[PDB]
């Protein structure tokens, strides 16, 4: 009903710790397996962090919020599904004694957490190393990490190239003082969906600099290739139109039924002339198009596509610039989608195609995927989605951070060093954040079967006195140089994980009571 | 740190629970391993009792409460869809591997180290399997080896008395369908049938097909020699006027006259059938005539056929007709008017068997039926089920041996040799590190479970038998000679599997080892148990 | 129904680390750690403890509370024995030892939770102890020159009284200094030859008045009625004093010698014998010049009459300790027999008088010119018994501390009010950072354990720790325009109580602590913490 005092904070912290402890062992290649037991007799031994966080039911509202945060991050970012929860839980656990034992008000902790977030971002920027986002070799080598050792290991060589080409096609590298930095405005979910074409091989896959339409010509006597295409989009159908209110057709003589056809012909001719007034080459109508409308449009020297879903037009307006007008009579000359590349309909693998590509940068493209079977196509689609997410993370910031917990250890060391000089009550939460940052290396050591104390102490000493590139080896389990062993993670993932974990910790600390209400 | 309506295992509780469940499952399936094993009794509650020994059937039918045991059983069941045998071997290997892994973990060995050691030992065992197998020849006179394989397969499932009956039956059935040529092997060419009110030892082999439906006239010949098989899809039952008609009368005499008049339609077709019979070997010596007649036959037409020394069946299943199209070579005639000699097939002796509850017909002795039938005979449901399971297992084993020429001697020689080879090579190499020695030793010791379980089931002391086998292997190694040493479950001393006639399939052992290693690795890596969805 | 496995010793109380006993012992010790945390500091508070006799005991001394409290757990017994050792050897710092040991165990609990083996914790604690002991030598700011003057004595006396009786340190320090000055010999700059003893000063209290009415006596004081007709002697110098243990009556043999008057003949004979013997003995004693006779037993009627006849002061001292003090003051030897005024055994007291203090009359034996007494007495006045008891405890603690001003770091002074603690925290933190290996965690925790003293001072004074602690850290961790720290590096922990910002410098109030006391307290606390932590299983046998 109502909770007052430190009890609510203790409950929230315990819920967060319980959520974190479950996935504490989900990090690193040596991640342990977990058993999920349903109320029925079925169970699985899946070790996927996302699956564990999805199939686990939590009653405490804070746990539900943490799970929702992780699920959201699973789509917002390509990695860090389990890292965010672990880091947030460790930070909350470290800050718990200050709120409970030291009688520190939550506001001070929240402010210190925000400052520590800023400091951690600065340290991550400092420790990151640059990468060559323009040389294809470096990008292929980096992206091969998320493609190899998988079902698509056989085609990795071409998978890397396909993913990089798609990302670059949707990537817009621009920098200026007028419009600012667009941040590459990379959108994979909406304008990078993979088209599965049966037959062929992965090496035959190509990236289309535009939108691919599967709608064939609505009439055989229609042009199939335009060297100067222009797209016009409309919604209102080209057919017989009735009144806004109730409409009744009264015919006395049987031969008089042709009056409806004559009226339809007149209206369709007027609408087709209005459409042709803008000098179009391809007419796309979301609603149905009558045969008379197709004939009239063909007489004007343009192609016709009918019953086209809004999903195709949404991307056509992006890659062709055509403006959609609901009413034909309201069509304007400026609505014509000029600057269109081609209307080539060359068939690949006994499938119909319609290419609307160009040499522009509309921040949209289509991936023409080929494969020998449907299962291969689906697996390649999933792997390409993952690889493109990784490539987007890498390219959004031309730098990478060392893996194996080296970044976390360096952040902890630098945060402790800076907190030593703050000279304020807030110093305690900074040290708590620095200690909680050590969760990742502790998990890596535990999963590797090494000494949880001696190895961590040696790593901390190496970071304090040596370089920040030392981390935990996935296989050997010893402290080695990440650069030499090629262990790395994108800087964007680390920054997002730290930011999200600290923000979630602050938000949870803000809630000091749960009350019934509807 | 918990939520309502949920239960979880913390610290090492999950590992202990998984190990206990695996040990329980192993003990459940420990007693039924080898020809000296026992049988399990299953009750469904509806009055049906099944006495089964095959591991796959026992796991599928039996209900399992422990989730870890359910997972182990489901994982081991994959053997049926891949090799058809080794489920019990997989379960025993998983159980012993988990026992050893838990024992080492109690000493502080991390599960990941044990998993890595198991993977290394699995690679070494695959190498040993590759180096240890024997290549089977492609000679068509290998019937003796097929008999040995069938005997080895059957002795595990039967009481050692039905082996003499089933071994030749299985061998012949598998050999007939797969000729001494590349071609291909398909066990669907071997039909399985069951008959009641017969002795278990009556099981026999039929070269061709057996029809369920028999004759319905006392005058039909009991046996027909060199019969021409006729398949007719046209019904020979009483036919009525082709146009609208009826039977309106004051006395039954008019109805009888109308029926006699309408019978001419069937009589005309019967005349054509009899003409065909007479034209084709009508009076030739050592010749006969048999008609299948998928559709029904009027009793008058049956009598007409019988009076002409023609054995005619009726109301046969379409599947039987399709099978006869190949077994006998005859075609199904859609219209009697187009009937011709080319439709007639040919087959050997046609015999009708009379049973108190049914009557069967034999259409065996065909020139090239491209199929065969095995008749399982028994007086009790459990006996019939056991015979059918044993026959299917033998068929699958012989098919695997024929398709895959790689053969490995059994009698426990392979497991002991693999254990010794691992203990030697892995310890001499140390390719990963010393810390993996715990897992290596655990895997090597676990691989010895099968011979120990076999000896325990046979009643002899596993220690003495294993010591004798090891002594013989050491003597062979000191002699610098290649020798296979196994376990004699009847005498108790060591024996040579290549001489006694005990062999194991390469695929069975490979898949069993891989599955056991995978299951052990998956279970040992379970850190905690989570409950959700309630 | 539940099976019991793994138990083979006995059903009696038994604890093992398998169930986390290493933390359970710390939790049990915390029960009295919290009790003692409320005593340290100038703003300490007493507690009410009921004695087995039904009396009420109120005191600010943690050691007294531990003595009056029942100790059961052996882990608590270890700390109790450590506190007893601290009190016996040093005479002060029991609260320091107890609190330091408690905090060391508390941080050891965190170390164990982190997963650090107890062996490494013990090794790190030993290293940190050695480092702190070595560093304390360089933390000395001032030093006592051992001039034996009241002004120099007050410097050490004042801090000792503080935290034992708050608000009265000014008067108690003056009283202690006055009492000490009466017994100290004429010597300076000599720490190798002991001169001052803890028993040289006696503390007594008289009901009535206030502490401002207290005084100091230059000799022995007897608080018992003389029981005679002679109240005081003249001012003539060198009064001969005779000390007796046998009651002043007819002299008899060692065996039997009982006198019983049954009939007229026995009555007359015994009366004549007693009268003649008592008269002769008193005349002989008087002829030698004895003006005062002190007997450890009672005095007979004839003895009283004859003592009045010769004007001999009458006094009875049933307490043998008081007789020993009188003999030390005057040099007289107790006389087991009567009528033996041997000059070699008779003492000399320059002045013997009866003085009235607050309405109560007492007998004082003081020395003026000859046979100067080496003992002094402190008389406390007050209308509240609890305040008088607290003042007596504070005076005893001050007297014990004064004896500690000898050569072995007795005169060395450290900055009190937690400044030394903060400096040690910083130094130990730096050493732990420099120290490689797992010992760094233990060194850092040992440093953190010293943060209690400023925390206790802030809490007992009602100050907000969340502001005082960072202010103290900033004050002791400062950046100056140079390679050598300067300015006010001796800032301590202030109590304020009315209005103030930050903290005050030690030199403003001259709050200093003895180097020897702090060093020995740290050593004992670390030893006790190591002993407690080294126990991972307790096995006992039922009686």
């Amino acid at each position: 009903e109502r909770t007052t005092g430190r009890q609510a904070q203790i409950s929230n912290i315990t819920a967060a710790k319980a959520v974190a402890d479950v996935i504490r062992t989900c990090l690193g290649p040596k991640a342990m397996l977990k058993m999920l037991l349903d109320p029925m007799g079925g169970l699985v031994l899946t070790n996927d962090g996302h699956a564990i966080l999805r199939e686990i039911d939590v009653a405490h509202p804070a746990a539900k919020s943490m799970l929702e945060l992780s699920r959201t991050q699973d789509e917002e970012v390509g990695d860090g599904t389990t890292t965010v929860i672990i880091l947030a839980g460790e930070i909350l656990a470290q800050c718990a004694p200050y709120l409970i034992e030291k009688n520190i008000h939550p506001v001070i902790i929240i402010q210190a957490l925000k400052k520590a977030l800023t400091d951690a971002l600065e340290v991550i920027k400092q420790v990151s190393k640059p990468v060559d986002v323009e040389n294809d070799a470096a990008m292929k080598k980096l992206i091969q990490a998320s493609i190899g050792t998988k079902y698509v290991i056989h085609w990795s060589e071409k998978m890397c190239e396909l993913a990089l080409d798609a990302v670059k096609t949707v990537r817009k590298d621009l920098g200026q003082t007028v419009e600012g930095e667009p941040n590459f405005e990379i959108d994979i979910k909406r304008y990078v969906r993979v088209e599965k074409i049966p037959g062929g091989d992965v090496l035959d896959s190509r990236v289309l600099k535009g939108v691919l339409l599967n709608k064939d010509v609505v009439h055989p006597k229609m042009s199939r290739h335009i060297e100067n295409p222009r797209v016009v989009l409309l919604d209102c159908p080209l057919e017989y139109k009735k009144g806004e209110s109730q409409t009744n057709i009264e015919i006395e003589k049987e031969e008089d039924w042709n009056r409806i056809l004559q009226i339809e012909e007149e209206q369709v001719q007027l609408m087709c002339e209005q459409i042709l007034a803008v000098r179009p080459t391809l007419v796309i109508t979301e609603k149905g198009v009558s045969d008379l409308a197709q004939h009239y449009l063909l007489k004007g020297g343009c192609s016709v596509l009918r019953r086209v879903k809004k999903s195709d037009n949404n991307r056509i307006a992006r890659v062709t610039g055509a403006t959609i007008v609901n009413r034909v009579e309201d069509l304007k000359e400026s609505d014509v989608g000029t600057n269109c590349g081609l209307f080539k309909v060359e068939m690949i693998g006994d499938e119909y195609f319609s290419f609307l590509d160009n040499c522009k940068e509309p921040k949209a493209c289509t991936i023409m995927l080929r494969g020998g079977s449907k299962d291969i196509l689906n697996e390649i689609d999933r792997n390409l989605q993952d690889a493109m997410a990784v490539a987007r993370n890498v390219m959004l910031s031309p730098s990478l951070s060392p893996g194996g917990g080296a970044t976390e250890m360096a952040v902890s060391v630098k945060l402790a060093e800076k907190a030593k000089q703050l000279e304020g009550i807030q110093q305690w939460p900074y040290q708590a954040v620095a200690d909680a940052m050590e969760c990742i290396p502790r998990t890596l050591i535990q999963n590797a079967g090494g000494d949880p104390i001696r190895l961590l102490s040696q790593l901390r000493a190496k970071h304090a006195q040596g370089n920040f590139t030392t981390g935990i080896d996935g296989d050997k389990g010893k402290i080695v140089d990440m650069v030499s062993y090629g262990i790395w993670e994108p800087e964007v993932i680390k920054q997002q994980s730290v930011k999200t974990a600290i923000e979630s910790a602050c938000l949870l600390l803000r809630v000091d009571d749960i009350v019934s209400g509807v | 740190l918990l939520n309502p309506k949920a239960e979880s295992l913390r610290r090492d509780a999950a590992l202990k629970v998984n190990v206990t469940s695996a040990e329980g499952l192993q003990s459940v399936l420990e007693t039924n391993l080898g020809p000296k094993g026992t049988l399990k009794m299953l009750v469904d509650g509806a009055g049906n009792i099944k006495l089964t020994k095959d591991g796959k059937v026992l796991l599928t039918e039996m209900q399992i409460q422990s989730p870890t045991a359910v997972l182990i059983a489901r994982a081991a069941a994959a053997q049926d869809e891949i090799t058809g045998d080794g489920t019990t071997t997989v379960v025993c290997l998983v159980g012993e591997l988990l026992r050893q892994a838990h024992r080492f973990i109690q000493e502080g060995v991390h599960p990941r180290i044990i998993t890595d050691g198991f993977e290394i030992a699995r690679k070494e065992s695959m190498k040993f399997l590759d180096e240890f197998k024997i290549s089977k020849t492609n000679l068509s006179n290998d019937r003796e080896f097929l008999l040995q394989v069938a005997r080895s397969s059957l002795l595990t499932k039967v009481d050692a008395d039905l082996t003499e009956v089933l071994t030749p039956i299985v061998t012949d059935a598998v050999l007939s369908v797969y000729d001494a040529q590349a071609d291909n092997l398909d066990l669907h060419m071997v039909e399985i049938m069951q008959m009641q009110h017969l002795s278990p030892k009556d099981t026999t082999f039929i070269k061709g097909l057996v029809l369920d439906h028999g004759g319905r006239h006392p005058d039909m010949p009991t046996r027909v020699k060199n019969a021409y098989v006729l398949i007719l899809n046209v019904s020979l039952e009483y036919e009525k006027t082709e146009v609208n008609s009826g039977f309106f009368y004051s006395s039954a005499d008019q109805r009888d006259k109308l029926a006699a008049s309408e019978r001419k339609f069937v009589d005309a077709k019967l005349k054509k059938i009899i003409d065909l019979k007479n034209e084709v070997c009508g009076m030739d010596p050592d010749k006969g005539f048999v008609i299948i007649n998928q559709k029904g036959i009027d009793p008058m037409s049956l009598d007409v056929f019988a009076k002409h020394n023609i054995l005619a069946l009726r109301r046969a299943k379409r599947r039987n007709m399709e099978r006869l199209q190949l077994v006998t070579g005859g075609e199904a005639q859609n219209s009697v008017e187009d009937l011709s000699p080319q439709i007639l097939g040919f087959s050997g002796l046609v015999y009708q068997e009379t049973i108190g509850e049914e009557k069967f017909t034999y259409v065996t002795e065909n020139t090239d039926p491209k199929s065969c039938t095995i008749l399982i005979k028994g007086s009790t449901h459990y006996a019939l089920a056991q015979t059918k399971d044993a026959v299917r297992d033998g068929l699958r084993a012989v098919a695997n041996v024929l398709k895959d020429k790689n053969i490995i001697p059994g009698a426990g020689a392979f497991y002991i040799a693999l254990s010794r080879y691992l203990r030697s090579a892995n310890m001499n190499k140390l390719g990963a590190k010393g810390k993996t020695k715990t897992g290596i030793e655990a895997f090597a010791e676990a691989l010895l479970v099968i011979p120990k379980t076999l000896v325990k089931n046979s009643g002899f002391d596993p220690l003495d038998v294993l010591a004798m086998v090891e002594d013989e292997l050491d003597d062979a190694q000191d002699s610098d000679e290649t020798r296979y040493v196994g376990v004699d479950l009847n005498i108790g001393d060591s024996c040579d599997p290549t001489i006694e006639g005990i062999w194991d399939s390469y695929r069975v052992l490979r898949n069993a080892i891989t599955g056991a290693t995978g299951i052990a690795s998956n279970l040992l890596l379970c850190d905690e148990l989570l409950r959700a969805g309630r | 129904q539940n099976p019991n496995a793994g138990l083979f010793k006995q059903g009696y109380n038994s604890y093992s680390n398998a169930d986390g006993q290493i933390i359970k012992s710390i939790a049990a010790i915390r029960e009295l750690h919290q009790m003692c945390l409320t005593s340290m500091g100038p703003c300490g508070r007493n507690k009410i403890i009921v004695n087995h006799l039904g009396k009420i005991i109120i005191t600010n001394d943690a050691a007294t509370m531990l003595r009056e409290l029942d100790i059961v757990h052996p882990a608590v017994k270890v700390l109790v024995m450590a506190t007893e050792q601290q009190k016996i050897d040093m005479g002060d710092g029991t609260n320091l030892v107890m609190i330091l040991a408690g905090e060391l165990l508390n941080v050891s609990e965190k170390l164990i939770s982190m997963g650090l083996s107890a062996v490494e914790i013990i090794q790190g604690y030993n290293m940190a102890r050695k480092f702190t002991l070595k560093e304390l030598d360089e933390m000395v700011v001032g030093e006592i020159t051992d001039k034996n003057d009241k002004n120099e004595l007050l410097k050490m006396i004042k801090p000792v009284i503080s935290s034992k009786k708050y608000g009265s340190e000014d008067i108690l320090s003056e009283l202690v200094s006055e009492a000490v000055s009466h017994v100290l010999p004429v010597a300076q700059q000599a720490g190798e030859i002991p001169y001052f003893n803890v028993d040289s000063i006696r503390v007594v209290k008289i009901m009535g008045g206030s502490l401002s009415n207290s005084t100091v006596i230059k000799g022995m004081v007897f608080n018992r009625e003389p029981e005679g007709h002679v109240k005081s002697l003249s001012e003539d110098k060198k009064h001969k004093v005779a000390v007796f243990t046998c009651p002043l009556d007819i002299a008899n043999t060692e065996t039997k010698g009982t006198v019983l008057l049954h009939n007229a003949q026995e009555m007359l004979d015994f009366s004549k014998g007693e009268e003649k013997q008592i008269d002769a003995m008193m005349k002989e004693i008087a002829d030698m010049g004895v003006e005062c006779i002190v007997a450890g037993a009672g005095v007979g009627e004839l003895a009283l009459h004859y003592l009045n006849r010769y004007g001999i002061l009458v006094l009875k001292v049933p307490s043998k300790f008081e007789l020993r003090r009188l003999c030390r003051v005057c040099g007289a030897t107790p006389l087991p027999r009567l009528g033996a005024p041997t000059p070699e055994e008779l003492g000399l007291v320059e002045t013997v008088k009866t003085m009235e203090i607050g309405g109560d009359r007492v007998t004082v034996f003081k020395q003026e010119q000859g046979e100067i007494s080496r003992t002094s007495t402190i008389i406390l006045r007050g209308a509240t018994q609890n305040n008088l008891d607290d003042i007596e405890r504070a005076i005893d603690d001050g007297v014990a501390a004064v004896k500690g001003l000898m050569k072995p770091s007795g005169g060395k002074l450290l900055p009190g009010a937690g400044a030394t603690e903060i400096e040690l925290i910083s130094r130990i933190t730096k050493y732990g950072e420099r120290t490689p290996g797992l010992l760094q965690l233990a060194i850092k925790q040992f440093a953190v354990a010293f943060e209690v003293v400023p925390r206790t001072l802030a809490e007992t004074a009602g100050l907000d720790v969340n502001e005082v602690l960072p202010n103290l850290y900033a004050a002791h961790n400062v950046t100056e325009p140079g390679a050598v720290k300067t300015d006010h590096l001796y800032k301590g922990v202030d109590i304020d109580g009315e209005s103030d910002e930050g903290v005050k410098d030690i030199r403003e109030e001259n709050i200093y602590d003895m180097l020897a006391t702090k060093k020995f307290a740290i050593n004992v606390a670390t030893e006790a913490a190591t002993t407690v932590l080294s126990i991972d299983q307790i096995i006992m046998a039922k009686k």
